[PDB]
């Protein structure tokens, strides 16, 4: 496979045991083009490995053409503004080829960082995938408890959902009393507000308080 | 799905757009391919008046070509391009087929009955005249006015390029951004 | 709202479907400026991230106009002098915007930061938000424990209290003594021993032993 | 609270020093404003022979304009440079004001009691002359006897410019910070 | 006291006060000297601190005269050959004045750098102390097992201390092998041998096998 | 010992007292050649440790000739592709003598470290001993049920084998489906398809679908 | 195992290809020597149509000199050395020694019979001719049909250099690495 | 305890030395100041074929000028330089009071008997003569055959000083280190 990609020179020399009991065909071999080590600077932290170490798992985001939206090319070096800590984890399994689990790094950023980079919840070593799983399973209860349609330890998840759906009804509230005073009188709030200036003027009616 | 295959061939971004882009997408979505729920997520955030919802799905099944049922990069990134710096004929079949709900291309007062109710919809209840029930069917009374001229795709084009007020306002958004 | 702002290009071209059923009014875009990656260094780690990411949330130190004051010109970067291995979840919150809190952190210090980069403990996410709460708990009872008045796990919880009055004590009769050593014969030591000084003999009375 | 508002633009603090104090000030109170407790917890750090608290109290009074509870930073800074770096009439009117705890401006040898008893509380007990009970007092009149004429802002404005010592005593911090 | 420095102008702002209501002696300010921020190199992972930030607790190793000896001064930074992720909670001190106890981190190496950088294990704040003492409790019972002078869990422990010697007793060994075999026929290993040598003909005998 | 070689100058300080009680035989002082710190990078951050510091313990790969694999000469530094969290214990163990095992890291990558760079699980400090065993414990356990041979908790364990052996095998399937494919009509995929031509055509027989 | 003892003398690899190939070998074996199973293990990923054990066998035996048990770092690169970039004379006897499973230098159609089986068996069943049973022993009894005159190493040599395609295919992974 | 007070101001260390020397201590006791125990287990590495704890005990009393318990690193490194790097009459006069173990200076024989015995013990049982339990007083018989002209200070830098060979042992460490 792709994984033991340095022992390429290896298997080359191994095959030379085929050649005395062969019948000489010119295999053609394939004649190659010929390995400085590259840089993944993932907010901050500038990660250094070499592109073969990427290039054995051309099915992610590292190891593939996918890669060339986050070059930033100025500074010749990759910027990916993800986690710092985590990153690492990623960067051990391209180079061993098993995802090791931080005990102490929570799980819906975890998840968050595999989804990213192409890695899958299915490759993580056997050393750390029972508490993985056993994370996994409480964070699902919490999202099936916190998911469970009341609408009309459980009881402060209800509450501490009724307090973020009014959270999000008063940033709501508040965007509107934003525009709202925009209008009777920041960079992304002035294109924002033009757009529904548009919505406003298109329809011949306009918000008021 | 290269970045170069999507570069200035018939996709009118360029690389640091398409790189900004790329970013601003996969923040959202990791995966690389967003569904209509996480479509409706971000749309109806841009207008919290009312819910947006109702338009989002319109927008996504417009977006969603071939109906496969999640948006990828590619397409999502030729779809922003034909909408805001591609030319009138693409944008003007774009707006089409968002309204042309069924298979075949047709407009028969019904189908784009649901488009400008939820335009309408998105506002909330909030404006100054407090909307009415009958609006968006006056609305679209008025728009079949001016095209509709015994009861298509070619109608739909000579009046858009007749009248130089909708000419001028859809290419709003191709200056900035 | 502002924490999506990189998909405006894709409401603006959302916002092309109104035109057809539209009446042309020339809604005036507003016609903007036109975006290379700050840094902040938080005492010796660097961290790069775009001005953008920032901006997105303008009621926080980060995303304001707060940071001018942190901004240190000729290195061109910005020099926070706060802890570098929590700040790593305040950039973490400016990407997503859910904050993480991590288990191996003092509570007591976490808060700090968020307090002091105006972040508050209501936008932490609720992947991990029991166990902040839980932690946050214990350090109240620990803190009315400490402070129950009783002056006339708990008991040693007093004898500790009684301490750091005593070490407190100590403090002051340390400087005293200091200020008193200076009277009879380090930087900010002299300016305090002036202070003293001053306080001295504006009521023409002198500190003695 | 811009950094460029408060800039020397009747602000005697530079850009530099103005970043400098709002390090120091963020890193005791994070909120970006100080109440009474945290104004009493650094003050008394600086005089540990007794308790600065109740002239604390003042203090923070008359740096607390408007009683609105808690401090700012912009208010603070504009307190302080009147204090250090500002102009006599400006610290003048400064030390009226702290002086003057009631509304209207008037000192009644009642008000001040107060004051010169926390400065000489502020020193604990273990002077030299072991202080008395009636000092305060013997301060208070020998201080009214040099501008309390038959019995206000104007009295105090002249009698502290008409002796020197008070007016090169006044100046002594501006040099340095 | 020293920890509040940077409030020394409110200090001197608050002392205006007094001048009214005093007789001016001409007091005799100091007329100080006059602050770019310093590297902290601790083992590659550098830390950026204003120097007034060290300078303001004056009997600990960071400040204070001491810090000279670990200047580099080619590079113009301070290295320090420490852990690099626990001199943060040094520096997290000198910033606040409360110690920080990683609940990660041996207790054995914490202490290490708190003796190192002469901090005390008596500063360290209220907000994660029970735990501190706790580890420090099971530390010392560890010690206490290990050194019940048993020469004739607390069975493998006095197994683990017998392998202990016996490796010592081993390394002992092989050193005086390797010095017998260099005797027959490293960088410090040839002078140690050449300290051997002056040991066995000081007192003309001979080392044997 | 080669541990404390710093002190090396102490004992030749103290062998002085011999000299009087001797009988000066010239002892031939070997004349030795005469120290900046070197760098080590570990997959982008960078460990700076003195030379002295690495050479005590010359029977592992950073005290040896064996580093001189893993020089990169253009940047005059020592890069090694390793987890950079777990050096850290590496270089602390070099600078100290007693290894220390982080709580929060898999113990099948901690040894993975240890394995690498020459260290061995026995000179691990007596501080944090009984978690390491206890730690290696369960991972033996979780090995041994793992490897209970039932080809005809333990039966989830059973479960994500055969999963794995699943995976194995559609793997290989996957490798064999993209030859054909190549056939029909990446960098190391040419080579591994020229290999696998190499040994289709030196038995004259042909893979098929 | 020094780096510049195995260097270009005797071993035809440079500096950086002696660093490259350790660190791709420490990568999979840490302690520095790799054992028969972790042999298999690497050889197997190259070819997954079949099981290359039985050949990896017969090769580790090969490399392992002096039957140790587990081949270090320094005779695993001359051998690679030998079998890549060697000469002819280095090829051959490394291939006759990897032929001859016996300690004593012989070839009688039984030692190698294991050789060509592994070589066939390592394809899997999934080939066009479907195989046979009995193909390997017609490949080798046409292998002896070209070298075995009567009934050894000299042979071996005589013919290998006597017939130009083996020549020209032993150097084909010479010129790539 | 300055770094340039201990500078070539009497201490023959640069600052380099110093700096190296005080990282070395500082790794061993970080407490900046070492006692008898911690000064064996250092003193005991470099001597592993016996113990030289008995020897170090008198080693660590001639460092710990007036008995203060434990030695810092100011007179540590002051020692230092002048065993290594110092003066003859400053050696001498140290070895002297290392040898003299009550207060007041004089050697009767009785004092040294340890000094011997220790340097004899730290090379354990395993030399080629086996030593011998009166070999330690037989060297110091013949010590005293030199020196001792009928039963001091003058008498033992005058007998180092005739002796040309002590003086050219006493200078060996001075050229490295």
């Amino acid at each position: 496979a792709a994984g033991v990609a340095a022992w390429l020179p290896f298997a080359r020399a191994a095959a030379i045991g085929w050649m005395p009991v062969a019948s000489g065909p010119m295999p053609a071999p394939p004649r190659q083009e010929r390995d400085a080590l590259i840089v993944l600077n993932v907010s901050g932290t500038r990660f250094q490995t070499w592109q073969d170490t990427l290039e054995r798992y051309p099915d992610t985001l590292l190891g593939s053409s996918e890669r060339d939206f986050f070059y930033h090319p100025e500074t010749q070096q990759y910027f990916f503004d993800r986690d710092p800590d985590i990153f690492r984890h990623i960067l051990n399994f391209y180079r061993t080829g098993k995802l090791h689990y931080p005990r102490h790094e929570c799980i819906s950023a975890y998840d968050e960082e595999l989804a990213f980079f192409g890695l899958i919840p299915e490759i993580i070593g056997d050393c750390c995938y029972e508490e993985y799983k056993d994370r996994r399973r409480e964070n699902a209860e919490r999202l099936q408890d916190d998911a469970d349609t009341d609408t009309a330890r459980a009881d402060k998840r209800r509450a501490q959902k009724k307090a973020r759906l009014a959270r999000i009804r008063a940033a709501k509230s508040g965007s509107a009393n934003a525009y709202m005073q925009s209008k009777r009188s920041s960079s992304f709030e002035t294109q924002h507000h033009h757009l529904l200036h548009c919505l406003e003027k298109t329809t011949n009616h306009e918000f008021v308080d | 799905p290269e970045g170069l295959e999507q570069l200035e061939a018939q996709t009118n971004f360029t690389k640091r757009e398409l790189q900004v882009l790329y970013r601003g997408f996969k923040n959202e979505c990791p995966s690389g391919v967003v569904n209509e729920d996480t479509f409706k997520q971000i749309y109806a955030q841009f207008f919290p008046h009312g819910d947006a919802s109702t338009y989002a799905h319109y927008l996504f099944n417009a977006f969603d070509t071939t109906q496969t049922g999640s948006v990828k990069f590619e397409d999502f990134v030729t779809a922003l391009s034909i909408l805001l710096r591609g030319t009138v004929h693409e944008k003007l079949r774009w707006t089409f087929n968002l309204y042309d709900i069924n298979k075949d291309g047709y407009i028969n007062k019904e189908e784009m009955m649901d488009i400008v109710k939820a335009i309408y919809d998105m506002m909330g209840k909030y404006t100054y005249p407090v909307l009415k029930e009958d609006t968006p069917r006056q609305h679209v009374d008025v728009f079949f006015q001016k095209m509709d001229k015994n009861k298509t795709l070619d109608e739909f084009l000579e009046s858009c390029q007749e009248d130089d007020n909708i000419m001028r306002s859809l290419q709003l958004f191709q200056n900035v951004m």
